[PDB]
């Protein structure tokens, strides 16, 4: 019998409603084109900056309501989710890959699968890199049979972190830490007893996440330069701050 | 960053 500890069970209550977020970012990229006359219609780049950009959104409104961050005032909230925007955006692209995705193609927060053969046909050298270490990192997940209840506390660990500088309420963040740490330490040791150091392999992935998320948010820099990147862009302000 | 302000309100 598995043993999920109080806290993962909280956690996991917070999670966002996959099937209406899905929708509501569907509908939202639709609306889009069909505001747009033929000639004004968005690139496949600019629809995809538009997604990641309506996946902020979403992931601004999950923290919000969520467990202990609701606790923060603004100020911190702000300071925590400057410092892992990029972070979370990758580790909910990884795990949607993990669950949802065919090692052939991409499953979207939209709902569709784009095939790695598109990417590697249509995209530069950057993007190709920046794409396979993603899979990389997905065939790793996989390996280590990464669940739900671990990316849901790796999700509170990235987002709670004690790197940001200036945090009013610093203890509350390590209080947080390490209730989230314990707990999923309880769980792998639990649930998964002959992987006897998944705790550890799974951490292991946290600086992995954060290779893939700097280079990501340079990749996005970059491209804005060159004025491919729809205008304004949650995404871009989190740069520009 | 005010966006990200209005946004958490
Ligand atoms: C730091 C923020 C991270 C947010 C992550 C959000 C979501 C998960 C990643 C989503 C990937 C969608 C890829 C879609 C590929 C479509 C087919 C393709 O090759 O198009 C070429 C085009 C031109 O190729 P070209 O080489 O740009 O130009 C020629 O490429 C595209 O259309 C791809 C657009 C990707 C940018 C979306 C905005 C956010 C930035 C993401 C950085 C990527 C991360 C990948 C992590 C796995
Ligand atoms: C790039 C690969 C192509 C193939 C299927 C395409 C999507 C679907 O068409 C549904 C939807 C239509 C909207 O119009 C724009 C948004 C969206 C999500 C499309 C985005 C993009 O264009 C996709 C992923
Ligand atoms: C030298 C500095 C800081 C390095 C550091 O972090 N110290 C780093 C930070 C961002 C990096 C650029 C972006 O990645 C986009 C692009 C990726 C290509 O692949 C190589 C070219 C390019 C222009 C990169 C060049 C260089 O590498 C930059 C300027
Ligand atoms: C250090 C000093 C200035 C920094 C760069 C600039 O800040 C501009 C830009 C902001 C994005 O956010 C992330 C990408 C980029 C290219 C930074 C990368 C890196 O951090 C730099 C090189």
């Amino acid at each position: 019998a598995a043993s999920i500890p109080h806290l993962i069970l909280e956690l996991l209550k917070c999670e966002p409603d996959e099937p209406q977020v899905q929708a509501k970012i569907m509908a939202y990229l639709q609306q889009e084109q069909a505001n747009r006359s033929k000639h004004e219609k968005l690139s496949t780049f600019g629809l995809m900056c538009k997604m990641a950009d309506q996946t902020l959104f979403s992931i601004v409104e999950w923290a919000r309501s969520s467990i202990f961050f609701r606790e923060l005032k603004v100020d911190d909230q702000m300071k925590l989710l400057q410092n892992c925007w990029s972070e979370l955006l990758i580790l909910d692209h990884i795990y949607r890959q993990v669950v949802h995705g065919k090692e052939g193609s991409i499953f979207l927060v939209t709902g569709q699968q784009v095939d790695y053969s598109i990417i590697a046909s249509q995209a530069g050298a950057t993007l190709n890199n920046l794409m396979s270490h993603a899979q990389e990192l997905v065939a790793k997940l996989r390996s280590l049979q990464f669940d739900q209840r671990e990316f849901v506390c790796l999700k509170f660990l990235v987002l709670f972190s004690l790197d940001v500088k200036n945090l009013e309420n610093f203890q509350l963040v390590e209080g947080v830490q390490e209730q989230v740490n314990a707990a999923l330490l309880d769980y792998t040791m639990c649930n998964y007893p002959q992987q006897t150091e998944k705790f550890g392999q799974l951490l292991l992935r946290l600086p992995e996440i954060r290779a893939i998320s700097m280079q990501a948010e340079e990749y996005l820099y970059y491209k804005h330069l060159n004025g491919d990147v729809p205008y304004n862009n949650l995404l871009i302000e989190m740069l520009h701050a | 960053n005010a966006l990200l302000r209005y946004l958490l309100d």
